[PDB]
């Protein structure tokens, strides 16, 4: 998910 | 089991943490407030194609969203969690802080939002094909104005809609009770020593914003089907990831 990405 | 002290060290912890990450400041919405859509530019967006209406909508909701993403990452012990748990409350969450947060940007005098630069009416947003989402949203903005929240306040609440321990798919679920418990601590003291502990049985009842973030997916969905190639192209990507089903 992009959220993980976004998360570092 | 959080000390006096340590509650107090939170109340000033998250209101920082929302302060750092509140995208706009309040006394610039504020001052925008007497800078109003002409006539003219509203039949433009009521005149908007579907797809442009929504396309931009995607673009506005992702970027109020990636500052609620950063008010995550700095609120006390959520970095702290594991992150299945991380995901699981933003992914459910997000939307809803972003709903909450909104209310900022209301004018309740003559029911304008702040969209674009400049502050419409509800009929600005007709070309959406969803008109009681629409309504249904201004709705709540319109009960949320009337709390006149602080920004403190905000803080503390919209860190609590975040922090849910009620989320399903949660591996630490006691983790996540013992951050929401001491963010109600904080939040109950706060409001206390203000004096404000009125506006707690004045909050959104427990569904209401779960609501309208499934009316959002909902309407969505009667757009996508539709025009489903402009969402492929030209959505944001985290947009598609929170929203599409
Ligand atoms: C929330 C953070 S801040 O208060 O700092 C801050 C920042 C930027 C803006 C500008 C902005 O981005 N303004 C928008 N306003 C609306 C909207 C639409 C209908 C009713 C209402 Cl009240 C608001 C948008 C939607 O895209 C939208 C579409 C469908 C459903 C739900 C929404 Cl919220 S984007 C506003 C507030």
């Amino acid at each position: 998910t992009l959220l993980q990405l976004l998360l570092g | 089991y959080a000390s006096l002290t340590e509650i107090e060290h939170l109340v000033q912890s998250v209101c920082k943490s929302y302060r750092e990450t509140c995208q706009l400041r309040l006394e610039d919405l504020l001052r925008q407030r007497s800078n109003i859509f002409s006539r003219e530019e509203v039949t433009g967006y009521q005149r908007k194609s579907m797809w442009e209406m929504w396309e931009r909508c995607a673009h506005h909701l992702t970027e109020a969203i990636q500052y609620v993403v950063e008010f995550a990452k700095r609120l006390s012990g959520f970095m702290e969690l594991c992150q299945n748990d991380q995901i699981v409350l933003l992914k459910a969450g997000a939307m809803e802080v972003v709903l909450v947060r909104m209310c900022r940007a209301y004018n309740a005098d003559n029911r304008t939002v702040f969209f674009e630069g400049k502050y419409g009416g509800m009929e600005l947003f007709r070309a959406l094909g969803c008109s009681e989402l629409i309504s249904s949203i201004f709705d709540f903005s319109h009960s949320l104005s009337a709390l006149h929240f602080s920004e403190d306040e905000i803080a503390l609440y919209t860190a609590l809609v975040l922090i849910n321990a009620h989320r399903p798919g949660l591996q630490e679920k006691r983790k996540v009770e013992q951050l929401q418990y001491n963010l109600e601590l904080a939040f109950h003291h706060h409001l206390s020593k203000t004096h404000r502990q009125s506006i707690l049985a004045k909050l959104p009842p427990k569904g209401k914003l779960r609501s309208l973030c499934s009316q959002h997916v909902e309407r969505l969905q009667i757009f996508q089907h539709l025009h489903p190639i402009v969402v492929q192209a030209a959505f944001p990507p985290l947009y598609k990831e929170l929203f599409s089903t």
